[PDB]
């Protein structure tokens, strides 16, 4: 019975920083592993960030080092952390699901709700 | 990276129809390839997973095909619930990408 | 002339009762054989023959890796596993390795990491075994008679020997009979073997050799490759990352280690029959049944031109091809002496009594002279011809 | 109060000047310390407690075969092969065997068969390592000054220990404030070791101990079970057939094995935690905070009636409840001596001094005569209460 | 005939005349006598057969202990007994506790304990007892005139035997008669055993062995088990508590040590039938009525060949098949010599006068020739058909 | 013949506390374990509490460390003492004898006139 | 943990009829059962304990059976000092349970 | 001799329609099952080998899913040219069998 | 592309005998194992007999050593036998072939043109 929220979407001014949150339910969430997908005002879709199960991050070099990937078997939580946002960057947000072995090679079967981000 | 697109940009569509949407890709990928559908104001929707398997409880009006770097996805008779969006989504190398989505309207 | 040809030439002689006449026969070698009364034959070996063998495996020496896919797990859970795993058509490696703050996981330790990639055939060895009741042997067999160079390729004979048939008639027109005894299987000394391809290229070779090379293999048709290691080099991780490295296709050194293997032929004019260097067989021979032709016909009279010069070929003998000019169906004498007196024809003859049909025919003639010095004289009487030699 | 009904116990006496005193604690025991002018009191062990440990591998020892395969061919040709195979469900294996003119082959030898079968496991152990971080102890104390059994349960106080923390500053009504700090950690030996579970039965042993078991096992989530042959065996081939069967259950060799490593065990009831048997722990405590709550108060004068004689315990120490008639709230005198005329006193009270909280109400004394026939006296005056004793 | 297929075999001469002739036979393989004048024979068992066995024990080795209930009693006042320790399918046991004030009781002393449980076996060992007289032998028998080895399953002649069975008489059409006697005095003892069955694998055992195990064991149909302390195990005492556990199935223990014996099985047809290993047999035959046929026909004269080529088998003898194009109903002369050029034999037929009926017959011979080398040879005249051969 | 008697009901304010105390003769009351009981006009019976004749108790959760039960071998008296009287313990009591092993498994054949205990 | 419910919560009948009751259990109560009787007013009694028993002083007429996780209680022949509420008790685990009960009347 | 059964014996159907037969077993299979086509006049032809693995050329509206002891093979949408009359193979056990087969017609 | 070809078919006495024939052309034929059902006018099927790449058979108990199986790969050939025929047996047969390997545990690809064998 999967279940999975967004939480924490706005507005920011370049040169900022940021942090987003999603919370799940319905799986034992360690022996899964989760993604960040963005959606365009032009709804274009672009990849930008997995985390496997345990904690190797990887990025692409539309986001390298910029923003980043964490994740707390604690409390069952996944966060995005982002620095130097460019205007670029305005978008729908999702974060989705991995798969029963944890390798972030795999297609994704469930997406959350998600947020829009905006920049002025 | 992988570059793909979707060829037929839009098409007009109507109930009992079928309709074959095709990718092409820049490499013969291992099939590694899986179709999303998404519904204005919804969260998108994941039904073609390996390049043709299918999710539990989805719908069998689909079926995927290809080899290589050639692929498509057959509706086998089009009905009201599934217009909208198709986005043709590969994962074979750490640089994913989604191609340009195509749009399926009922004419 | 093949006997002539050939040229690691043996002879051998029996005595004239018919006994029993034997010899060993090697591709390189040719045997003739000859008893007082009886015109002198030759037995060479030609070639053996295998036809259409059993197909057993395919062994692969070079080989691509088209893809890689890595899975990593920190020091909590003991070893993950990868869903590609279950594709056959994958390699495999694992090992437990570092961790830490600096690559984010929690705990000082080992972890885990599996990593797979899959796997395709660039060129393929085939392995054969023979079977042993489609093994031919053939046999070339000649009688110096001694037609002209022209003829050969027509006069010669081309014999077949296997279990089915281990004796045989040769048939000679107005020369008589003699029969031949193969002893084809002689053990089963030529079985524990596979013969075997690359490209045209090609050898036999004992299954105890091949059993234990470590390249990977498959048997049949269809199928996946099995014990797949030995390609597929993986280098010590960092990271939970690894280079995934193809070893160096082995060709040249397989092709070197096999030097000592007998090779083979895959000519495939003769109807993909394969062809076998390096042969080896022994035999019997019967030379009761030959007779001599002609023997009272009119002796050779007219005049006579040489038409190849007396000649040295190396395994002593000498040899010289002339023309009769004038007449029938005639008999040429020949000798060679000490001395223009002939008081005694001192050498060996190989033709024992040659003739020709019809006064434009050509024909051969050879002789084992003495050692040392000594005249060869050919015809009687007036208009002789007479030449000079030593050793 | 709470040592008094348990089996075994110690006796513990500080010096006047030893601020700090230290004893040792076991899992079926306890201790009560006694110091010249202050009030006793009880340490008592409960549990070791394990919260939420690490799984890591599952262990098969039962398993069930089902819908087997085989598959054949002939001595001259190749070797036995079988898409089943590969599908990671089966086990496994492959021979050759005899083969003949009584089935169909064309030559008699060697030929080669596979099969194969479909395998489940019915019940399973399965192993866990153990955050040593997160270990828990429980201890329990209370003051020992008298009050009637019927109320232990709310007097009773419980403390919690683990590596985050030292000493509680425990706290009693009236009577002050004490100190007990832990060696977290001490135990015999841990890590080095999984815990184990069977169904609702549990056991403790070394890490390296279960590698060397040939049971299959698993490695994680999504994998299979791997040196899977263990557990199954096959007859030698007939002809064309191989029959294939288990050895069933080893539950009670693998019972057997472990019986001289620790107990342990779930409770669900507690919420889920898991409680370990047989351990040990030492401890120092601190008394000189505690304070008399008696020692104000007037000394009885009045008649007092026993609410049980005196009775004999395992410690060789006696109990007596006693009960005060129509007094103002005081205390009652102890003393134990060898003629009735007490002129001394040769015991020692355990409770140093007894409280008549208001009429009405139970009082509890407990004393520790000497060896040898004496007297105890309770009450004082022409009413003193008098009962013999024997050593 | 089968004789051939089957891998390990003996030959067995005899002595002219009437003469008994002794043979022993040993399950998987077989024995072909042969006599100086008398076609051949060959013989084989098929197997040792048990019905209607007689129970006499059910030995049980996985229980569950379902239901428990407990109770206690003061020290001072003696044993005590429980409502469920009367009925007779209950485990009980009884033990002495600690007690105390601690526990609400008045003295110090050590309390008394029952506790009951219902047991109930859920698999069980079953034994069965073997009457001596009872068992059977099945054997077969063929007369190796030889055929067309597809016409073996139905020209096959199938035997019954028991400890009253004398000697047995016997038929081939066409070729006369035989005797059979085997002594049913020889066996394997199968008095002081017992067949033991547990799930459809099955055993032979000795009586001790079965009386020795300590599970716990039932006299017949019902009843209640008679020693469950050696199977159920119960924990030292809580204060007014205790638990009690199984020690599981204890399965692979009994499955190991019954690897010290034969093997054991169960038809699926006629399932009355219980189906046994590992005994022998001796018998003696009567050879004189057996005759060979057609020594009045004519020998053949037309051409014939192979329809398969002789081949190798471990036995050493050859084998080959051979059809006949036009021929009388006439016989084929067979033989080996050591040169193709003499007639003088030095083989022996094991099949001993062939006969073909008509133009579709076919035939199939054996031999075998000396060591050494030699050709065999069939037929004569121009007809004459031969093979080269081999140690 | 046996007899059995009750007493000590009736009305107390909630958080308080009472002891009940049932009164017997005319068997061997060493030996027989014995119950209470409470009823209702709504008919649902409940269990209340059972003690051994070595003296252990027995209690339901409802009522754990609120119930306790003790017995007295002389005056042949059974006491039951409640604390912390609630509004969900409001109704009808009755006490009852055991069978002769003094185990606690068992059904039970005499029983008493019973009394009411009630909250306000 | 023990539930026991019981199917006739309104049965009522008349003089002489045959009657039966019973009840169903969430696990089997290895026949540790039993049946009391409530009358208006006064205190309960027994009637049958464990298989089909009868305690000293029960006239004959009750009778019942049962078995696993069902059982049953019925009378021979109804008669008027039988009007009560029947209740089932069992008593094989320590959080003893009864049934609802139910109430039998004359018409 | 395990045996097997479907549930329409004849069936009529509608063009462009879903029609479904299920299949049910007397013991687990573990999906060696396969599913026959047949045409009058004509040799059988197969078009299922394991669920959900077709043979090359087979026309993709076929489908068929199931696991243990039953299953089902499916149409999104009958065409004329396909159809006719139907069978399921089993193929574990020593004794292979076929099904009933089951009849369809075009009203 | 492959086919097969199938002959002997006709009419036969009950208690008579005969051998049925076929060949195959467009695939390697040593590397497949065989197979014979059977069809009726009660259009109910049933399998008949199969083949290895092993020189060995399958047969049911409802014909047993009534009928045999054999291959001959010196020419692709099938040779199906059958003694004392009976009424039953009166059908439509088919070969058929097996898959990549040599076991006959598989479905069943391509299928005869059929033919006919009547009894009476
Ligand atoms: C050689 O061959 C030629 C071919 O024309 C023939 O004329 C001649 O007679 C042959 N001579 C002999 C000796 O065979
Ligand atoms: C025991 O507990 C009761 C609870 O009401 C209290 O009144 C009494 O004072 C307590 N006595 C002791 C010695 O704790
Ligand atoms: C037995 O062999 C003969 C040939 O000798 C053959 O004609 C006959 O049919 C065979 N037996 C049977 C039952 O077919």
């Amino acid at each position: 019975e999967v279940k999975l929220v967004e939480s924490g979407g706005g507005l920011v001014k370049p040169g900022g920083s940021l942090k987003l949150s999603c919370a799940a339910s319905g799986f034992t969430f360690t022996n899964y592993a989760m993604s960040w997908v963005r959606q365009t005002p032009e709804k274009r879709l672009e990849w930008v960030a997995s985390i496997s199960s345990g904690h190797t991050p990887y990025y692409p070099d539309s986001v390298k080092g910029r923003f980043t990937i964490s994740r707390d078997n604690a409390r069952n939580i996944l966060f995005l952390q982002m620095s130097s946002l460019r205007s670029e960057d305005t978008a729908m947000y999702y974060c989705a699901r991995g798969d029963y072995y944890g390798s972030v090679y795999s297609a994704m079967d469930y997406w959350g709700q998600g947020t829009s981000l905006t920049v002025s | 990276e992988i570059r793909m697109t979707q060829s037929p940009s839009s098409m007009y569509a109507s109930l009992g129809e079928r309709v074959t949407v095709t990718c092409k890709a820049s490499q013969d990928i291992n099939s590694y390839l899986s179709w999303l559908q998404q519904k204005p104001g919804k969260s998108p929707k994941t039904l073609i997973y390996r390049a043709n398997r299918l999710f539990d409880g989805v719908p069998s009006r689909f079926s995927g095909s290809g080899s290589g770097q050639d692929y498509s996805l057959t509706i086998s008779s089009l009905e009201y619930e599934d217009m909208g969006i198709f986005y043709c989504l590969q994962y074979d190398e750490f640089p994913f990408t989604f191609g340009s989505g195509t749009k399926l309207e009922l004419k | 002339a093949h006997c002539i040809g050939i040229t690691d030439r043996d002879f051998i002689e029996g005595v004239h009762g018919g006994t029993w006449v034997s010899a060993t026969l090697e591709q390189d070698k040719c045997v003739t054989v000859m008893a007082p009364d009886k015109p002198s034959l030759d037995i060479s070996l030609e070639t053996v023959a295998i036809d259409r063998p059993a197909e057993v495996r395919k062994v692969c020496y070079n080989a691509v890796l088209t893809h890689v896919k890595i899975n990593d797990k920190c020091p909590s859970t003991g070893e993950a596993h990868l869903a590609e795993e279950n594709e056959g058509d994958n390699a495999c490696k694992r090992t437990y390795s570092d961790r830490g703050w600096g690559n984010g996981c929690g705990l000082f330790g080992k972890g885990s990491i599996v990593a797979c990639a899959k796997f395709t055939c660039a060129k393929s060895m085939s392995l054969f075994e023979v079977d042993q009741t489609k093994i031919q042997y053939v046999i070339r067999a000649q009688l110096h008679v001694g037609a002209k160079q022209e003829n050969w390729t027509t006069d010669i004979k081309t014999l077949k020997f296997d279990a089915l048939s281990g004796s045989q008639e040769v048939e000679f027109i107005g020369y008589g009979k003699a029969t031949l005894e193969c002893q084809v299987q002689t053990a089963v000394d030529f079985g524990n073997s596979y013969i075997a391809e690359m490209e045209t290229e090609s050898w036999i070779v004992d299954r105890q050799w091949a059993q234990d090379l470590t390249l990977p293999w498959q048997s049949g048709s269809g199928g996946v490759w099995r014990e797949m290691h030995h390609l597929v080099e993986f280098e010590p991780p960092h990271a939970a990352t690894i280079r995934v490295l193809a070893l160096g296709n082995q060709e040249g050194s397989l092709k070197t280690a096999l030097t000592g293997a007998m090779r083979v032929t895959k000519d495939t004019n003769d109807n993909n029959l394969y062809k076998l260097h390096g042969g080896h067989v022994s035999c019997r021979v019967k030379l009761s049944a030959l007779t001599l032709k002609g023997t009272s016909y009119k002796i050779c009279t007219d005049k006579m031109f040489f038409v190849k010069n007396p000649t040295d070929t190396g395994h002593g003998t000498v040899v010289m091809q002339v023309k009769v000019s004038k007449g029938a169906p005639c008999r040429i004498p020949v000798i060679v002496a000490d001395d223009l007196t002939a008081a005694i024809n001192k050498g060996i003859l190989v033709t024992v009594n040659p003739i020709a049909s019809t006064n434009d025919d050509e024909v051969l003639i050879e002789v084992n002279p003495p050692f040392g010095d000594s005249y060869i004289i050919v015809g009687r009487g007036d208009s002789r011809l007479t030449y000079q030699w030593h050793k």
